[PDB]
RNA sequence: CAGAUAUCAGGAGGAACACCGGUGGCGAAGGCGGGUCUCUGGGCAGUAACUGACGCUGAGGAGCGAAAGCGUGGGGAGCGAACAGGAUUAGAUACCCUGGUAGUCCACGCCGUAAACGGUGGGUACUAGGUGUGGGUUUCCUUGGGAUCCGUGCCGUAGCUAACGCAUUAAGUACCCCGCCUGGGGAGUACGGCCGCAAGGCUAAAACUCAAAGGAAUUGACGGGGGCCCGCACAAGCGGCGGAGCA
């Protein structure tokens, strides 16, 4: 394989669920791991354990990868933001820096509607 | 009366053979609710029977026990947004050795021996030395109160 | 704050876009604009102060 | 699952300009906000320099005039009517998801209706204040403060309103002019007419119908409204019942 001694954990922290996709520095997504390669589908997706579970498993990949300083690039707004965070520093990944890493369209293009349920 | 502030209590008087609050609290637990003498003679003769299977001082003997069995966070029913979410509060002392107690008295009527003397006595060194079902269930209890940090900031 | 200005009132100074350490003073850590009245100044110098820091987002030399 | 999500880099696309962004301005009103350039609109302020009553209103008439929609040719990244499956449901056509066509954008046009409302026509002379607040100039301390003229809020005098409220930015006090209404539907409807590619609108009654329709204000029941709270109500401990016989 390879070892990546330096990783950024880059977090698409939908609601949906946080794909915490750790990435080389390089800019290649080694692994992932969100709440569905944890198990979490539907609600159990987007609860916050399913964050802490997907942020340790993708940081026991990083390990398996000897990963061990990674600093955080957590996308848009989730279920379990600093939840994930703190999986990661428990599963061998240190903090490092937060970053939110969201797009910001600055009055840009057009979404869909709404929704009223 | 909850709703207004701390709820004043009973106080409690130590043994009159032994001289310790926690033996009485004991006595009082383990207190089938109409009985007091016989009871008293009971947690008595349980405390004798440590005593020589231990070797040591029946109240000290029970504070052992009551460490070993103390726990330190407890969970409530709050219910949060139609969801049950446990919050871990830190246990005063009062309340825990309330709990510890309760625990022991609970699981001493639970065995199996002749007499619940001898039950109790049992129990009392099953929570002395970290073998019995009141230490178990104080590991239980830490555990499930550390697996669930991610609520405990709640702060009720 | 709460003066006149830092301009209607010390009645000496001046703002450039070149001088965008003094611009800078007023944006935020991106660059983000104060409100009209966040700063306490005199509102032309704001309305003045805000299409320079327009015009110096696109002119790249301010973090926009 | 082919490499979707993701991550980085790149390219393409089309649309709009977050922060500044607000009683703050501008504009007759619809409206105006990324930056540059060009042309242009109007207002306010201090000098009467000047014209020497050239004032106002304004029926007809004139254009402008939100969005939609249609004519003509493009765009379309996205959204997205209409139309597609799935989902609650008795039924979905609806709320929800899974997409997307015209439109939505541009160019040249059409139409003229919006709750196109200070619900307060245009203009002008008087009637306590106070306080935010944009532009200006002056006058008074050593920027500080005052005055003034114009924009723009709120509260509050007189006085007015049925009350609600207006209250020097009137609905108070006066003039002059233009527009409108004569109880409620049937009705901005028929018909004629007018303009319309189309569309519609403008102009617009009547038969018939009822003894009402309405506005301000008062007391009540009504929230998945809140607040203050309190109740072995819950949080907590205990005894329990519901399992069995028996009454």
């Amino acid at each position: 394989k390879k070892n990546v001694p330096h990783g950024a954990a880059h977090i698409k922290s939908t609601f949906n669920n946080t794909i915490v996709s750790i990435t080389d520095p390089q800019g290649n997504v080694i692994a992932w791991a969100s709440s569905g390669h944890v198990g979490f589908k539907g609600s159990r997706k987007s609860t916050p354990f399913a964050a802490q579970l997907a942020a340790e498993n993708a940081a026991r990949k990083a390990q398996e990868h000897g990963v061990k300083k990674v600093d955080v690039f957590v996308k848009g707004p989730g279920s379990g933001r600093e939840t994930a965070i703190r999986s990661l520093q428990a599963a061998g990944l240190e903090v490092g820096t937060i970053s939110d890493v969201t797009p910001q369209p600055h009055n840009g293009c057009r979404p869909p509607k709404r929704r009223r349920v | 009366m909850p709703r207004k502030g701390p709820a004043p209590k009973r106080p409690l008087v130590n043994d009159p053979v032994y001289g310790s609050q926690l033996v009485t609290q004991l006595v009082n637990k383990v207190l089938l609710e109409g009985k007091k003498s016989l009871a008293e003679r009971i947690v008595y003769g349980a405390l004798e029977q440590a005593r020589e299977k231990t070797g040591t001082d029946p109240v000290v003997t029970l504070k052992r026990a009551l460490d070993n069995v103390k726990p330190a966070l407890e969970v409530r029913s709050r219910r949060v947004g139609g969801a049950t979410y446990q919050v871990p509060v830190e246990v005063r002392p009062d309340r825990s050795t309330t709990l510890a107690l309760r625990w022991l008295v609970n699981f001493s009527r639970q065995r199996r021996e002749k007499t619940m003397v001898e039950r109790l006595a049992n129990e009392i060194l099953d929570a002395s030395n970290g073998l019995g079902a009141s230490v178990k269930r104080r590991e239980d209890t830490h555990k499930m109160a550390e697996a669930n940090r991610a609520f405990a900031h709640y702060r009720w | 704050k709460t003066r006149k200005c830092v301009f209607c009132s010390k009645k000496g100074q001046t703002i450039d876009y070149k001088d965008t350490a003094l611009l800078r003073t007023y944006i935020s850590e991106r660059g983000k604009i104060r409100a009209r009245r966040v700063t306490g100044n005199c509102v032309q110098h704001q309305r003045d102060i805000a299409v320079a820091v327009k015009n110096a987002r696109e002119v790249a030399l301010l973090p926009f």
